[PDB]
Order: structure tokens, then sequence, then C-alpha cells
């Protein structure tokens, strides 16, 4: 599963 | 597509640059808080290699 905005 | 008025997930709403996480089956994009995954959650899972599925491609 990707991801995104994580920081 | 990153488009920023596009609307994903359960809730029919932009990404907002929120946290979203992206499903193995049908490959469209969650907000976590709307599949209850933390950025923690859904990161360990990328790198760890585990696939994670939406509610609706679960059932
Ligand atoms: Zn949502
Ligand atoms: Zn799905």
């Amino acid at each position: 599963a990707r991801t995104k905005q994580t920081a | 597509d990153d488009d920023p008025n596009k609307l994903w997930c359960i809730c029919r709403q932009p990404h907002n640059n929120r946290f979203m996480i992206c499903c193995d089956l049908c490959e469209d994009w969650f907000h976590g808080t709307c599949v209850g995954v933390t950025k923690a959650m859904g990161t360990d899972m990328e790198n760890k290699g585990i696939d994670w599925k939406c509610p609706k491609c679960v059932k």
C-alpha cells in the first residue's frame, strides 16, 4: 500500500 | 492524480494534503482517518511490504 503525506 | 479538487475515499472529500493510503486492490486513495490507519501504521505496512485493502475491497 503506497502512502502520501507521511511527514 | 494529485488534483487538489478531486474527490476521494469513503468520505468523498479532496486529499487536502492529509495522510492517505492506497488500497492494494482498487488502487484508490483513502484518508487514514476514515479507514482507521495512522501515518505510523501505514508507513510501517509500506516499509514491511505488507499489503493493505480498504474496507470495501476486504468484503
Ligand atoms: Zn476520507
Ligand atoms: Zn479498495
